[PDB]
């Protein structure tokens, strides 16, 4: 139909760079610029700078200028972000997006990041890799979860039963430890009857560590 | 220079034509293409870019005959309309006017580009093309629309056919 | 672009002039409007007052004149005699006649009548008319007219030299 | 079938009109008045100062 | 007005210097004159007194 | 061409050339007209029929009225000043136009002249061209008249020119 | 072709910067800026030349509601405003879309003079220099600029430098 896949989390150190992509369809790829915009966890967005797929041309937000670079492969039909010299600053999740209208006619301003990409986060830190442990959290409406414990860095995708239970599930903000690691929650309410014929799963998966455990809960 | 332009060219807005050994070819160039809507799209937007709001007004139909101030409510009126009217047909003259020479000017330009670009290894045949003088396979070519062409490189070639037989 | 007033000697016989309420007070006792004429009963007569006024001057007169309506029958009966009153001030062109009604209007500063203010510029060669057997606020004289630059504004900003 | 001036009065027929509010009042060609025989010295200015009201 | 067109009156009313002419010619100590159509209305009172000559 | 020639009475725009056969002088016809043109549609759109006005509102007035006058006067005193910076401005874009559409035009005759001589001639810098060959008053109308082969000069002005 | 333009230059607003064997330097073309200024400041005059003046007009604010001669009031004056407006935009606009490209075709034409001036003794490096085919010390250059350069001077010199 329309849409931007972007690539999954990266994690990089101070000194080095990152390259994030972006995948488009449903468009020809060549008729539209793209928009880069990339947002520091709890602030707002902020602008980092666009490319056009018709002509080449770049405009990049003087804050970055040096460290950027877009590119764009007609081909595969894919925008590229370089980063380079990492901050940690820089630790953001960072958005592609449509952007004004190439070689065709006109206007007015319907787009103008039109869609955009589900984000991809860049985590700039000098620490360790570590996966997590996953605990039952030990159960008329009754209450059940797991515990994700201990792991760095983000982030923690956790659903249930390939996400065959979607309703009445809260997953919460992971929050930081003393220990530098992190550690997050996971809680399902449910009628306390069906006990016997049901069960649960915890989709757990850090992808920083490769860590696809998908451990289970009962009383 | 060109005193006709292309049909048939729908890749962009301006382009390159050319004849070598290789055989002939076409290929629109994007940046100067962009650059003449970029403008239109512009001026466009800014033309019909949102209007006014206006609310209860005077009346402007009348059942009866009033004399006095009817007389003034209706001069108001077509005073009113007779202005914004004007400033509509020249409006559009002038940003017309304009819209024509903003697009003859490109091509005009990228013409120069182009002769820049080929130093003294061409010259300008008087129809908007130009004889380079040397083997300029396809290339070559793409190397002038792409702006990385070296002429230091072919100068003596062409040089020499320019200036022998 | 002036308040330029000149007084002219009307001549108003029968009447007793320079009435002023309490509403108006100049000063310790009471008064009125400094250039109108507050003309009621003398004895127990409101003559029919019938004066005239001509314009031999090269310049327009404006006349700023009135007419009172008093709030009860007994206050009209007290001050013009006659039940009702009227008033009609008239140059060669045009003609001007009001009649007062009697009433009550809401107080306004001790008083629940009220007047009427009118104007009449009569030009030069022109004559002014008035005449009355009741109810009139008179004129002691016209105010010079001109035309020119000078306007009026509504504001509250002060003034710097 | 009212104008506007016999809502505001309160011909028989413009009741369903009581209390109401509008951002346009549209006054129909096919409208009537159906009451007391009336008329309004200024009626375009009271019209007028209603509407905006 | 059967006719199919605006048809104009012009028409007035006479203002006596004295009374005594108002009787005269009138006989009514005051007259009156009211001019109508089905939509409008209008009504002048004639006032006496001395005007220029 | 710092300035411009008087005495040219055949057209608007030309050519003088001075050769061994002597000095002479002929107008363009072609680029004269094409001026022209261009300056009679534009004044043409200009003056094409103003508007007819019948029963208006009254604008002199004997007596003071106050309100309504006041009104009737600012009426069309407002359309007045709105009307005369129009055409105030209308000339004034017209004018800079009609100079810079003239100014092209010579421009442009000069241009179509270069080309025509490609590499046999250059531009002395006030808008003449030594012509490096021996061009008689054939040759010289054979450029007017938009048919000179250079193919055919081009050896002869080439050496002249370089050696 | 100068896809930039020069900071620092404070001589003035149009300029040479040149490199030859006595070093670098830059100067700035008075004649070609002032042409620039004389226009810029004759169409501002043009543009502020001294208004209109009005006195007595109508009312435009009001206390009570009066209907029908106050909402003719309040149109004539709105209406007025609007055109007036309109007129300021478009002005501005236009006079600006103008004073940019009187401004950039006087660069463009300082280029041109300079090259008609050089005859066949240089070329168009492409960014709006010249690489000039011959010993051009500092009295050459001058002499450049402020339109004496005899080009029959360098002819054989520089077209030799060029050819083979
Ligand atoms: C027709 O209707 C009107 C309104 O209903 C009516 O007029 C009212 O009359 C009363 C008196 O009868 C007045 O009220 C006045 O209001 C001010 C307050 O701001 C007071 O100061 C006045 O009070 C004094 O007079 C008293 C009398 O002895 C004193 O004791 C007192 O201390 C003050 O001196 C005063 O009464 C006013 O005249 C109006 N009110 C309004 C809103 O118009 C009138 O009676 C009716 N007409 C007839 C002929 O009946
Ligand atoms: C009330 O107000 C005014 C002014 O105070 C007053 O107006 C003037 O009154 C006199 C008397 O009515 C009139 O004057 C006329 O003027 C011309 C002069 O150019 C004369 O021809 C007339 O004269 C004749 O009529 C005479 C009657 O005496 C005869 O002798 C003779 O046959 C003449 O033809 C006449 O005098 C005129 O009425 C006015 N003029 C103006 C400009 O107002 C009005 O009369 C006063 N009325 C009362 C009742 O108090
Ligand atoms: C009709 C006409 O214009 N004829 C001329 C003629 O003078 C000349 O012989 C010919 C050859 O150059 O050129 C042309």
């Amino acid at each position: 139909q329309v849409q931007l896949v972007q690539s999954g989390a990266e994690v990089k150190k101070p000194g080095a760079s990152v390259k994030v992509s972006c995948k488009t369809s449903g468009y020809s790829f060549s008729t539209y610029g793209v928009s880069w915009v990339r947002q520091a966890p709890g602030q707002g967005p902020e602008w980092v700078g666009w490319i056009s797929a018709y002509t080449g041309i770049t405009d990049y937000a003087q804050k970055f200028q040096g460290r950027v670079t877009l590119t764009t492969d007609a081909t595969t039909a894919t925008a590229f972000l370089d980063l380079r010299s990492l901050r940690p600053d820089d630790t953001a999740t960072y958005f592609c997006a449509r952007d004004k209208v190439q070689g065709r006619v006109e206007v007015g301003s319907g787009g103008r990041h039109d869609y955009w990409g589900q984000g991809t986060l860049v985590i700039v830190s000098s620490a360790s890799t570590k996966g997590p442990s996953v605990f039952p959290l030990a159960p008329g409406t009754a209450a059940l979860g797991c515990l994700v414990k201990d792991y760095f860095p983000e982030p923690v995708t956790v659903s249930w039963n390939s996400g065959a239970l979607t309703s009445g599930v809260h997953t919460f903000p992971a929050v930081l430890q003393s220990s530098g690691l992190y550690s997050l929650s996971s809680v399902v309410t449910v009628p306390s009857s069906s006990l016997g014929t049901q069960t649960y799963i915890c989709n757990v998966n850090h992808k920083p560590s490769n860590t696809k455990v998908d451990k289970k809960v009962e009383p | 220079f060109i005193e006709n332009g292309w049909e048939g060219m729908i890749d962009g807005w301006y382009g390159f034509r050319h004849q070598n050994s290789e055989g002939t070819g076409q290929a629109a160039d994007l940046k100067s293409t962009q650059a003449a809507i970029d403008q239109i799209n512009g001026k466009l937007n800014r033309v019909i870019e949102k209007t006014n709001e206006k609310f209860h007004q005077i009346e402007k139909e009348f059942s009866e005959v009033e004399g006095r101030i009817q007389d003034l409510e209706k001069y108001v009126e077509d005073t009113k309309i007779d202005l914004w009217s004007y400033n509509a047909e020249l409006l559009v003259a002038l940003e017309n006017q304009h819209t024509i020479d903003l697009t003859d000017s490109e091509m005009n330009k990228l013409f120069e580009k182009t002769r820049r670009q080929l130093r003294e290894n061409a010259e300008d045949m008087g129809n908007g093309c130009f004889k380079i003088y040397h083997k300029c396979d396809n290339a070559c070519i793409e190397s002038i629309r792409n702006g990385t062409y070296d002429h230091d490189v072919y100068r003596d070639e062409a040089l020499n056919n320019r200036f022998q037989i | 672009g002036t308040l330029e007033f000149i007084t002219e000697g009307f001549t108003w016989t029968g009447v007793t002039q320079n009435g002023g309420s309490n509403a108006c007070k100049r000063g310790p006792g009471s008064g009125f409007f400094s250039r109108l004429n507050w003309l009621t009963k003398s004895g127990s007569t409101y003559p029919v007052l019938n004066v005239t006024m001509p314009n031999n001057d090269n310049f327009d007169k404006l006349y700023i004149w009135g007419v009172h309506h008093p709030s009860t029958n007994q206050e009209q009966t007290s001050l013009y005699v006659q039940a009702s009153g009227r008033v009609t001030v008239s140059t060669r062109r045009s003609q001007q006649t009001i009649i007062p009604n009697i009433g009550s209007r809401p107080w306004v500063r001790g008083l629940s009548s009220r007047i009427s203010i009118y104007w009449t510029i009569v030009k030069p060669g022109d004559v002014l008319v008035i005449n009355s057997n009741g109810n009139l606020i008179a004129p002691r004289g016209y105010f010079k007219m001109r035309t020119g630059k000078s306007s009026i504004m509504r504001s509250d900003a002060p003034i710097d030299t | 079938d009212c104008t506007l001036i016999d809502a505001l009065l309160g011909d028989p027929h413009c009741d369903v009109f009581q209390n109401e509010t509008w951002d346009l009042f549209v006054e129909r060609s096919k409208a009537f008045s159906n009451c007391y025989p009336y008329d309004v010295p200024d009626y375009a200015s009271l019209r007028s100062l209603v509407a905006s009201s």
